[PDB]
């Protein structure tokens, strides 16, 4: 008994086509957003939380 | 049609500690009384199941550990070939249950932990099913309300760790109406 | 947002990003001067715009010299012609408890309760709820007379930088120190205090009614607030907090 996990799109083919950089205030250096595993991050869209 | 390596009382009934080979391949290793299992014994099945626990008159009574063939596991107090009392059940997805049993089913104040999420379900059970006023304890919040069929059914409340509550009711099977008030804690 | 300082208030630069076009801005200066003329108001604040579904609901409020009365609010569709809304009560605001969602366009849209519910009464009662719950006043802007008439503080400085981050230095702009503080809030933490451009701006963004924006700088004289948002109450707030 073990659930299956959909693996990451490690290339730039699917949802990871564009790389994302996040900075809080301009002037501060940008922080690279990591790549997205589908079944752990996007399937858990039933959460709804503040940033 | 089998063998038994132990002592037998005056007629030939099975008494005391002994190892018996049942005709299909099952094996019992434990105490005997008057040709019936009575005491702490290890009953083994040929499929893969195994019961280590107490017996009263060829029936599981008292505390006993059961290994189930699908991968489940139960240690708890038994009564007359049925789970009856304080018992702990574990399932195939490592979900555990800790609560009362009446007749081979969850009945009474039971605590269910969903190990795939870590959330808890502490509340009443009717006929092995989520029924009654309960507490669906998640990580940062908990639902104090009524359950009927694996789902909230009527009015309830959501207690949060931020120091507030959310009153509401379930007008549908899976839909919650958040009206009207929010209280302080 | 005051009518005499609409261009003197950083609306798009407040960080909410829900401001006005130059068309809507020039329409607000001319039309709020008009509703300062024909409606005898002591001062007129631009309350905000409701986005709607098929048209935008621009809302402005006017105040008398008593400064604590219920506001004679006004509405517009093309942001040019403004007319008075009826006064609100609790029994009329109770009527939309069986309906939810955004509201669109003309005030003559009938909603199903079957009692037909007008768009206009839902709009003005929702305006009353956003006025009662959120759109805070800053500390020191409203001083107290022995009589019931409250005057706006001409000598208002009124918030030091050590008291900018605190919840207790903001009161609710609602007749009830003077008023109810922001620490009497449910849930705890329903306001986003955020530092833009250093000490030259602070925003008290409401999370119970987004996207309400409270408008500083300190050392000022603005002392303003603006609600642009979807229009309904955020009942989802303790889950996301």
């Amino acid at each position: 008994k073990a659930p299956q996990v959909i693996p990451k799109e490690e290339s730039r083919t699917g949802a990871n086509k564009y790389v994302y950089f996040v900075c809080n205030v301009p002037g501060r250096p940008w922080v690279r957003l990591p790549s997205v595993t589908p079944a752990q991050i996007v399937t858990a869209r039933k959460i709804k939380k503040f940033f | 049609l089998g063998e038994y390596e132990g002592e037998r009382n005056e007629v030939g009934e099975r008494h005391g500690h002994g190892k018996a080979r049942l005709p299909n391949g099952d094996t019992y290793e434990g105490s005997y009384e008057f040709g019936k299992r009575h005491g702490q014994g290890t009953y083994k099945f040929k499929n893969g199941a195994r019961y280590t626990g107490d017996y009263v008159k060829n029936k599981k009574h008292g505390q006993g550990t059961f290994i189930y063939p699908d991968g489940s596991r139960y240690e708890g107090e038994w009564a007359d070939d049925q789970r009856h009392g304080q018992g702990v059940y574990y399932y195939v997805n490592n979900d555990t249950y800790t609560g009362e049993w009446f007749n081979h089913q969850r009945h009474g104040q039971g605590t269910y932990l969903y190990a795939e999420t870590g959330s808890k379900y502490v509340g009443t059970w009717v006929h092995g099913q989520q029924e009654g006023a309960a507490e669906l304890i998640h990580l940062n919040h908990r639902y104090q309300g009524k359950f009927m069929n694996k789902n909230p059914v009527g009015p309830g409340k959501y207690v949060f760790d931020i120091g507030c509550e959310q009153h509401g009711e379930y007008r549908l099977t899976d839909t919650e109406r958040g009206e009207e008030e929010e209280e302080e804690e | 947002m005051d009518a005499d300082s609409l261009l003197l208030s950083l609306e798009l630069a407040s960080g909410s990003g829900q401001g006005l076009s130059p068309d809507r801005r020039a329409s607000l200066l001319t039309s709020l001067m008009l509703v300062k003329r024909d409606y005898r108001f002591a001062r007129v604040l631009f309350w905000g715009r409701i986005l709607g579904l098929v048209a935008d609901y621009y809302i402005a409020q006017g105040l008398s010299e008593d400064q604590l009365a219920p506001r004679k609010t006004l509405y517009s569709l093309n942001c040019t012609e403004w007319s008075l809304l009826p006064p609100a009560t609790e029994e009329m605001a109770m009527q939309i408890s069986v309906v939810s969602g955004r509201f669109m366009g003309d005030p003559s849209h009938e909603y199903e309760h079957v009692v037909q519910i007008k768009e206009e009464t839902r709009l003005v009662s929702i305006i009353d709820q956003i006025d009662k719950a959120v759109a805070i006043i800053p500390r020191g802007a409203l001083f107290k007379t022995p009589f019931g008439v409250t005057h706006v503080n001409r000598t208002f400085e009124g918030l030091p930088l050590s008291e900018v981050r605190k919840l207790s230095s903001y009161f609710h702009f609602r007749e009830a120190d003077f008023l109810d503080s922001l620490e009497y809030d449910i849930p705890r933490g329903s306001w986003s205090i955020q530092m833009e451009r250093g000490n030259a701006l602070v925003v008290l963004r409401s999370l119970l009614w987004p996207g309400l924006t409270f408008y500083h700088a300190p050392r000022t004289k603005n002392y303003g607030y603006i609600y642009v948002g979807t229009g309904e109450k955020n009942m989802d707030l303790p889950f996301m907090l």
